[PDB]
């Protein structure tokens, strides 16, 4: 197994997005630095972001906040791509689930980004044993 | 070459596999320009490369080369002095 | 090959299957440059000579004007009189509308242009540009405008020059009629079209049921059989109608809209 | 008819309801010197008459069975009237180059539709419109 | 051999399967180390001058810049001037995306990579060497 | 050769056969580069080595000698005292 | 054979052929055993049966002889007064 | 030919083809019918036209002419001063 979880750094970002709008670096807008940060590395986003870009040269502000309150309904797009947007791809994985799992999901929302949990406080939230929630979460 | 001549190389094939003189006979052929000198040299190691086996694939072989290819093929036998063969062949066209 | 001379062939087929000696014959033409060594070991493997001459008909029947020369040539060099004489008449001219012009583009490939028609020519040479970016990969060029603007028939055009489709699309030429469709239809379109595609039955005739195998019999096809051809739609109205045509060729669409060309990856104008 | 000199091409005679007319183009291709010179690929003749898309379909497969003697494509019936139009026009350019293909009595403009690819027609008939819808040089 | 080398080759093929009695040129070519005896016994196995000249070069225009040189130049010293002369300016020079590429991968193998791409190599040659 | 030399030779077969002196032959074919030695070896041992074979075979061989192979030829005839055999080749090249 | 002992008779070709002597190698080659007498007749008519000719098949089919043919051929040729190509021959096994 | 006759000419192949003198033995052939002269052309070219490879032929084509083509063969053997042979055979068949 080679696992790519992983996501891309700063540069890789700044370069998709120099060659959707066709500048070079020092020729980007300012924003464009911020709003790469708000997009988290997923090469989807980011091929959003410059594919709208494209179209509607200065909409830049406007991406800069609606990325920021955090709603990707607002991103639609086709491409060669098989989802419209974000949201449909986890929307796919969600629903493969069992139906005894799938509410015990819906629990885990309660944890902050980059809040790392230890494995107890689910012991607690769901009420049983240890191993019995380990296997759930692995 | 017309059906008739055609039929009658068919019909003479026995006397002529027993008889035809081919040694002799390539000069002839080429000044009357009835086969190509590689076309000869496929005839002659034609089967076992014996006279009758070269005889016999030339005789086939003649049928493809010409509407003439019969008549020119009786003056090389002529040519040749093989004119007891040739007197069998045209005694048999105009027959 | 011209009609007039394909004709002649057709005309004296029997005559010629039953004296060529093609080992006397299929010498010159490889010499020349009009037939390969695959048509020739094609034709080797024939056991009988009137066989071998019936195939080696066949494949100059589908040949240009300078093969049915070089055949006609090698026929006279090698001494076989009569039937050059039979193919006297039938001999083509060889080395704007000419000659190759409806020869190739006769096969459907363009319905011909109207009986009034003035020229644009601006339009046509930017085309021609565009297209010529090619110089072959897969690829798509698209001309959408105006609802009734003149557009079709400007596109039929632009495939009319000599020497564009001689250089950069020596592979022929290709037209469906599209228009708007259901996906029944669509279907119906694609077995037609794979059937147009081989005139030799070369693949075994059945009808694939769906829309996947009929793109994979396409690209197979276009690919193998008809390397370097450009392939043109007419009047393509929707996305998922685009997709299923889509294998590793070249396109040239006219349409009204410029959207559909939406999903198909690629180089696009 | 001899303005030709072959392309595609189509020739029409209309007239008078019960005129003298087919039987007047029958005569027309009875020359040797025509037929021999512009027309040495031979010369077919269709029997159309009211038809409805059904029967005209019917008429395809008959007429493209008649085409080939050698059975030079597969046996096999085309199920729609496209594909009968493509063999056609397949063969006509291969199979039979420079030949005429004579239409009788023809009725209607779709009618005329699928007959047509890239070859010579001459027609008889009662109408100067139904030439309508094809494209390329008429009289 | 290079393709200049081959084209020329291919180009008078059949003047030189005319006139070659291979039996004068088999042996240099093997004396030099560029031709091999089952080879020249696949040679003598046809039965007329021209078919194994024919057979030779068939040979020959699989092999290698060396070996080019080698039958020209046993053309040469065997007195084909004329043979020679239209082998002469076919003489080679001696002693990522690619058409295999776009060749073997376009049977349906893969989709085309986007218009717009950053290379990420790191986790490329990982998956190259598991 | 070009083909008109080639179809020279054929046509003047008969009477090369039976004129052409060999043995003497030999020296000005060498001094004029037409064979190698060893295909003059090949071409004494032709058939039952008779004059008749080599000539034959030399003629044959002559044809794949060169684009000057024939005047060549003549030449080597008119050095070895054989006029007569070269005139009757030459007023046929021209003719 | 091996490869290199073969190899060196194929780059030695052209010097064996021209300089073998043979009518005096046939007794040297039989008493080291290197061939059977028909294997002699055989290469005897090779070809043309001339000395050439049947040096060249005897080299040839000398590779099928054995481990030890070339050795053992080399000592044939000094038993018959060959020692100039045998020791060509030699000092190439040796190089 | 009987299986024990055919049987026979394959366990003295060896011997045969060893020892038997053909170019004596045509005239004997012809006349006890044994062969017609055109196989016998056929026989005499058989491979390299050897006297083995011709007598290899011969033994084998023997097997395909008749009840008595073994019998009649030790015949011509004896006619043709082959004593030896026809001896060697005999005791077999007998044996
Ligand atoms: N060069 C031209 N000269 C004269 N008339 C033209 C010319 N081109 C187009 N027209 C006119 C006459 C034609 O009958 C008609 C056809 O235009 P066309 O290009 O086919 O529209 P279109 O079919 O491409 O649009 P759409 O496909 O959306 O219907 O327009
Ligand atoms: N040359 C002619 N000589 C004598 N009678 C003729 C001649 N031509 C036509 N007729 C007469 C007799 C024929 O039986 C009859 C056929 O005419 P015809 O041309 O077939 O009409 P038509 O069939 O063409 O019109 P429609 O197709 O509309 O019915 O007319």
């Amino acid at each position: 197994v080679v696992p790519v979880e992983s996501s891309l750094g700063k540069e890789k970002g700044l370069e998709i997005l120099s060659l959707f709008v066709n500048m070079k670096k020092a020729d980007l807008p300012e924003q464009a630095h911020s709003i790469i940060k708000e997009c988290k590395g997923s090469p989807l986003v980011v091929s959003l972001i410059g594919a709208l870009l494209r179209d509607f040269p200065n909409r830049w502000e406007y991406y800069l906040k609606q990325l920021q309150n955090k709603q990707f309904k607002r991103i639609r797009k086709s491409s060669s791509y098989d989802y419209e947007a974000l949201d449909e791809a986890m929307s796919i994985s969600v629903e493969m689930l069992r139906e005894d799992i799938k509410d015990y999901y819906t629990d885990l929302s309660i944890l902050q980004k980059d809040v790392k949990v230890p494995t107890k406080v689910l012991c607690i939230l769901w009420d049983m044993e240890t191993e019995e929630v380990e296997d759930i979460l692995q | 070459m017309d059906e008739a001549d055609r039929r009658l190389l068919r019909r003479c094939r026995l006397r002529l596999v027993e008889e035809l003189q081919v040694d002799q006979l390539w000069d002839a052929l080429l000044s009357r320009e009835l086969f190509r000198p590689h076309m000869i040299e496929d005839i002659q190691r034609a089967g076992s490369g014996s006279r009758r086996d070269q005889a016999r694939q030339l005789i086939i072989d003649l049928e493809t080369r010409g509407s003439q290819a019969l008549p020119l093929f009786i003056s090389c036998l002529e040519d040749t002095g093989q004119d007891m063969l040739a007197s069998f062949l045209r005694t048999n066209r105009q027959a | 090959m011209d009609a007039k001379a394909r004709n002649c062939l057709l005309q004296h087929r029997e005559a010629l299957e039953k004296d060529i000696k093609t080992s006397y014959i299929m010498d010159h033409m490889i010499s020349d440059g009009f037939l390969t060594i695959s048509e020739e070991e094609k034709v080797r493997n024939e056991p009988t000579q009137q066989q071998r001459a019936a195939m080696l008909i066949k494949m100059i029947l589908k040949k240009d004007n300078d093969s049915y020369v070089s055949f006609y040539n090698a026929l006279l060099h090698e001494g076989y009189k009569d039937l050059a004489a039979l193919l006297h008449d039938g001999i083509p001219v060889v080395s704007g509308i000419t000659s190759y012009v409806r020869t190739v583009l006769c096969e459907g490939g363009v319905p011909q242009r109207p009986v009034v028609f003035v020229t644009r020519k601006k339009l046509v040479n930017a085309i021609q540009q565009k297209l010529s970016k090619l110089k072959g990969e897969p690829g798509w060029v698209t001309i959408h405008g105006m609802a009734g603007c003149g557009k079709s028939v400007l596109a039929a055009e632009a495939v009319r020059d000599h020497s564009l489709l001689e250089g950069c699309f020596p592979g022929g030429v290709h037209w469906v009629s599209v228009g708007k469709q259901d996906k029944s239809g669509l279907l119906m379109k694609l077995q037609n079209l794979c059937t147009r595609l081989d005139q030799d039955e070369s693949f075994s005739q059945r009808l694939p049921l769906n829309i996947e195998e009929a793109k994979d019999r396409l690209r197979i096809l276009m690919l193998r059989k008809h390397p370097r051809s450009l392939l043109i739609l007419d009047d393509v109205w929707d996305s998922w109608v685009l997709k299923a045509f889509d294998s590793q060729c070249q396109i040239l669409l006219t349409t009204r809209d410029k959207s559909v060309t939406d999903s198909v990856m690629g180089p696009k104008y």
